[PDB]
DNA sequence: CTTCCTCGAAGGTTC
DNA sequence: GAACCTTCGAGGAAG
């Protein structure tokens, strides 16, 4: 699942978010089992 | 409230108003959202109000924002996640959006899905995001500054236009009933003629006339009171302010119509260069009272016959 | 006090003062707030003074700030949160507010609410009824959507000789100086139609009377003081007299270019154009022409030369 | 000292000097600060020197700064708030202050208070900061560059004028006693008449004549040395420099006195157009040697008799 | 080295050298810093060279910088903190400095002090910087671009003049020795006559002739080699280019000497209107080949004999 | 998608299409990349579509960007570095990119290498990067605005032009079939006539006419319905749009038919001169509605009779 | 590659080659760099290639940049800091360089040093950078557009001209040998006739003709095939471009033959003024298609008979 | 984003 | 009608 965690962090950065804040934002998500799509989708939903 | 809520009450704009009704009904005769729509026109014609009415006639929620508030792609993609299927996204000042976001919006409008690429380039992988169907409605004061690729995505265009006297008069009649005052149709027409065709101005004049009519009268706006009110305010029957008359009078009497430079005119009336160029001169050009030339401003024959002076070529 | 406090004290400005009375009285009768007012015009005519009168006539407490001080949205949001129902907010030099601050001000005026983003967090505010008052010399510098939201526009104008004569007497009593009616008139002619200039001359004449006289202003002492200051009976300065004399005696009244004239009087070009010519053209002593500027018949009669067509 | 310190030592400027005396004396009788003063006029006539004299006659401390050193409102607010009752604030080259900073002085000069933003977030507040009585003095060469609302707030206006031969001769004699040199009253007048009416130029000529008198002479300035030194510098008895003479000569010998355009004349002297109009032509016109007309420059009768030609 | 190092080597400029010598000698007797000096005049006459000569004669180290290298007040303030007592500061191309920085020199030149803002920003104050005695040397081609208050502060003004044929011949001979070449005195005079009175042009021609003489010759610049090389470069014996010859010939053959207007002449020569007036016409007027008049320009007798046509 | 993928599917542009075929097939015989190609002409004629067809005929990957999207050299270097041997780069509105970007495109297009400086102060380096074979395809609406040194690098030119009724009728029919819409040969002829000779407009109108027939009809596009639908859309019988009608009407009523300048006209009606000059004036000229004169544009009699104004 | 590499390969420009041979050879006997060289003339004549040849003959590396690319001084300093002893720096379009940047080269070219401010804040200091010997090469279209102090520093000037028909014919024969192709002398001469005496145009047309002969012919170029290929392109039977046809048509029809100014003409054809002044006008004059007058350009009768009008 | 300044126009005189 | 000269006004690019 670490790959999906890294992918979601990198994808959020590819959206223009800062690497530090993007790591925190994705790290702030609880469920690790959810796919990278959900991880990025959840992070963006939480950032609203 | 002073905003109409349905096509029942949205006075004027019949050309654009008629088109939208047919397209909205055709969308209802199918399980489809409305096509992306773009509204053009000068400021204060009702662009914002028309977006709200569109949402009510569709019977769907409306999201409000402006281009400058969207500073990064995550904001737009995040806002898009807050949308339900069929929701309307209204973005004002769309010409002020940042370039980095514009290139991604294309996929959302046409594909309703987004892809993001990561990795150094030697090794790379994508992520695919699928979005609910939606209709984007953009409002702008300037169409030409919208890039051609963006322009191609908008499937409906609607020109707003200045309201004519038969329609602007009705807006005064309507607004007079939200207050507690009776207004004679002749008086309402005298206000409409001086409102430069903009609803926001007609409302502002009526408010001032109401104050006079309840302090210097019996609280009724009759034609006699309207003349006195329009005499304390110096608004000419063509809508010229006091200073607009002073500019034209000066050019005709002292310079024989010109050409005369902007700096020479400014010091004659005792005004600032910026104020004459941006507050008064723009409306005088639309009415055709003056023209701008390589050697300065010049008065036209339309100004001579209006001020009441003989003309000489 | 040097600033009038009520309309019964505010001399002149009959057009603007008459309109403001009607709208203020109507607002009281309806128990509503006053509409947004914009004051603009030339320097020293009463723009700041009028704003304080409006607050006293409404019977409210005035909140005061200035455009140069408000640098970012957080500043304005904090200021607006201190408003109570019916309060009046006055912003001086409103033309200096940054564009970012102006945008926030649009919705505050139309819908009385603020919804803006500013470790960042969202802020949402829904404001009570309030009146914004603005004063500026460069109204052309404001954004077009902002100007469209003001409801009352007050354009200031120059004063007449009977008005300024009364203003001088009012100020003379504050200094407890004794001045005769014809002495007050002789200062009005020279004050160029501006109250601040009328007070400035009185202050200088007082100093002369307290050192070269018995501390009393009369038609004789005034003549001596005005001769030392060297201000003509039409209000022309020593340099203004030198310009006209040069044009009439060296170029036959013109036409002459600005650069040629500036070098002949040993002055910087920008000083003549921006500091001296404006009053000469407005009073009708000089005219601008495609090939230069020329002295009019009024200049010949005033300076004492024989005019020839 | 080279700069005068009191009105007793300040030669000339009778109009401005006489006015300032009355206003200073009246202010002392009322025990209150002096009104705001603006000093302007041509270069080198004594604007800076007068600003110090005003402080000495008032008997108060003088705080000095300059427009170029003030770059933002934070700097000005720091200069203010450090003023005590009756202090005098002198700003040289005041026309260089940014326009965004000048608009802070509008309230300070009329009501002695300024607006300040303080605190952070919800705690931010705007409050009046109240200043004691003070007198602002400004000196500038470009008065037309100041904003119209700012010039309207200065209560006293001093416009400087050029000097005359009697006053310049006395200035030359005074300076000749700061240095340890003897100068004959005839030699002093010879330098004063060539100084174009400006004290700084008179001091410059004396310094150059001194170097000659102590290298090519016995260390004393007399009628004989002055004539030789002025011949080496090549300054005409009217103050016309070498290039100034060449201009007049060329107009008389090739164009018959004109009219001639500036472009035509510049090429004949090998000087570029921008130097002739800004360095040499201004003084020649002000003194009546040249006349400007729609047809071009023309030499006056005064120029013919000075160069020795016939006014045919 | 090509650049002279002392007044004994600096050929020409007799008027400028004589003045500087007297002022430098008097300064040493008093053991004081020299007054500020401004060097100006046409391009290539020796301004930058003379600035070093002044430093060598005064016996001090020279600090060097340029107008375009200084962009903000923080740059100039940093430079002035390095000056030691008696140091000379040389600013080349001084007309390029921005007006915001030029106005900072006003106090440094007259009173040797600067006003600076110091402190963290919460607490800050204005304080004087006090500079030791120093001499500023400036060189400029466009003296008219300097503000009036700046030019008034320079105590010594040096205006450079073009060189005469006798002096310019010595410069050619001296330079040949540095190149270790041998040149006949008759050839040195041929180059000097074509160098338009300018040392830089004389050096440029010599360098080209030298290269030619060693590739197709025996390594000696004789009178015959010089004519062949100068023909390759297409330099007339009066220093005219082929373009200049085309201008003069046209006026004689198609207009009989004129008068003719500049617009008509430009078309008949296929040359740009402004280029002709700014690049070629100035030298032809100064040499007396062409004369301007109210009706147009006319070719003089000198232009006829130079081209070999018959004057009438 | 509606856009064609091969030259067999690309209708019209016989001139451009015939030339490209020869150059594309000749390059295959030599097994090498195609020369750089520049496409120019009015918007909506098929410039973007053509680039995709060329890529498909070559069998190569296509990369896309735009003039405004590139801001600094580092941006372009990344794009170029990602190329693969044979890749095609398509840049839209190549006339709008910054001058500092064009610096690098010259070296790349001419010799396939770049030299990018890196480092500052004591650090300073340059990277010489070799690029693989590639083909640049440019597109613009304004040809005369393209930088002259850049325009010389393009080896193939394609001038696009308007489509005729036979081609447009085939396009209209094709597009309707993709939507599975039924249109008779009569109605399709009306839309082609009233669509300003441009495929983008023809497709844009067809979607709107469909909605009308689905409500005010039985889902069948009849000729009677097409006329009522087009009139409801405010499309003139000559296909002139809202902007077109406003231009001519403003000339006749406010200027008596002209002459009037492009700027003046574009200022009275709230329109950008770049839009009026690019999309509208070219069409109005080819169809004889507007004529060009030394004084400006003038309306012909045809415009007068169409708009319904009695000719003078 | 097509670019020649030695003077034996560089066809034409005999005058320039003859002079450069002497100076380059002389500079090799001594162990030093060549003097700064300036090349000017129409675009596409081969001056960039000349910079490569000089570097190959001297045996050093060639660095390349352009005028518009150097936006600020810090850019140029970085370039100068990266030159090896004897390197050649070629600056294209040097006339378009910013004025404040040009003023830095004055010291580098003449004395090989520059004075630069380095660091920031308290680290601001002046450093005297010493440069190794190098040779600058500049290229510009206009000679009369450089400043006098810059133009005076170049030691060698080179003027380039259009190639004659015998030279271009040999250039076509050479280029048609790098491509493995066969061309008959009639085609080579016929093709050169169209190429406006410019090798750049000749190479572009030759490549296109080769593609046609390989697909629509027998793989051999003959006069019959050359006419067909050129007729399929827009090249006229005497080399006129479509832009030239556009120009002549407008002069005859919209202005009545002239005279007309290029300012108003440029905006009517929608072309950048620099293109018509540099690329088109010179050829139309040098071939008798256009004639020049005091008021402007005028079309000759030869133009009327070519466009098909009646020279009434 | 603002100040500065230079490009293009046209009015007036003499020959 | 040809040639010089002065003055003004609106762009536009260099701080
Ligand atoms: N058709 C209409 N009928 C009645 N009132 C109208 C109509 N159109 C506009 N108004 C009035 O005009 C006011 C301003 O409308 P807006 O929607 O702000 O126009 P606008 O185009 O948004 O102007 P902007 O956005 O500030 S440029 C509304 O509050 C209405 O009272
Ligand atoms: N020859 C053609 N055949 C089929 N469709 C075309 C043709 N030309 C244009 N189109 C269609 O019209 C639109 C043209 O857009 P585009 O090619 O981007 O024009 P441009 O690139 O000139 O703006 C597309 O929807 C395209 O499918
Ligand atoms: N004398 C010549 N012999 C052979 N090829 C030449 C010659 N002159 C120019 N060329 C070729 O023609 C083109 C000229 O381009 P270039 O030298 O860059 O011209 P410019 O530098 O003026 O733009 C190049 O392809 C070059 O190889
Ligand atoms: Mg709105
Ligand atoms: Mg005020
Ligand atoms: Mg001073
Ligand atoms: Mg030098």
């Amino acid at each position: 699942s670490e790959d999906a965690e890294q992918e979601a962090v990198a994808a959020l950065v590819a959206l223009g978010y800062k690497p530090q804040e993007a790591s925190r934002m994705v790290s702030k998500i609880a469920r690790p089992d959810a796919s990278s799509e959900t991880l990025i989708r959840d992070a963006l939903r939480a950032a609203l | 409230t002073l905003r109409p809520q349905y096509f029942k009450e949205y006075i004027g704009q019949d050309k654009v108003k008629d088109q939208l009704k047919i397209f909205i009904e055709a969308a209802k005769l199918r399980d489809e959202a409305l096509d992306h729509t773009l509204l053009f026109g000068p400021p204060g014609l009702g662009k914002t109000t028309m977006a709200f009415v569109i949402a009510n006639e569709m019977g769907v929620n409306l999201k409000q924002t402006s281009g400058p508030a969207i500073e990064k792609a995550g904001d737009l993609v995040a806002i898009l996640n807050d949308l339900e299927p069929g929701d309307i996204l209204f973005i004002d000042e769309i010409h002020r959006m940042p370039m980095a976001v514009e290139e991604v919006l294309y996929s959302a409008m046409e594909d309703y899905y987004i892809d993001i690429m990561i990795g150094a380039g030697e090794t790379s992988r994508s992520v695919h995001l699928d979005l609910p169907p939606f209709t984007l409605v953009g409002a702008t004061t300037r169409a030409g500054m919208l890039s051609n690729p963006l322009r191609a995505r908008f499937g409906i265009n609607g020109h707003m236009e200045y309201y004519e006297l038969p329609d602007l008069t009705e807006i005064v009649e309507r607004t007079s009933e939200i207050f507690e005052m009776t207004i004679t149709p002749e008086a309402a027409l005298e206000l409409a003629r001086r409102s430069r065709g903009t609803p926001r101005i007609a409302n502002r004049l009526l408010k001032r006339v109401r104050d006079y009519a309840q302090i210097m009268g019996d609280g009724v706006i009759d034609d006699k009171i309207a003349d006195q009110a329009l005499t304390m305010l110096d608004v000419d029957h063509e809508g010229l302010d006091y200073v607009d008359q002073k500019i034209l009078r000066t050019m005709i009497e002292m310079y024989g119509g010109g050409p005369v430079g902007l700096g020479t005119l400014s010091v004659n009336i005792a005004e600032e260069r910026e104020t004459v160029e941006d507050m008064y001169e723009p409306y005088l050009i639309q009415k055709g009272f003056i023209m701008r030339t390589r050697t300065g401003r010049v008065a036209t024959a339309k100004a001579y016959e209006h001020m009441g002076y003989d003309y000489t070529r």
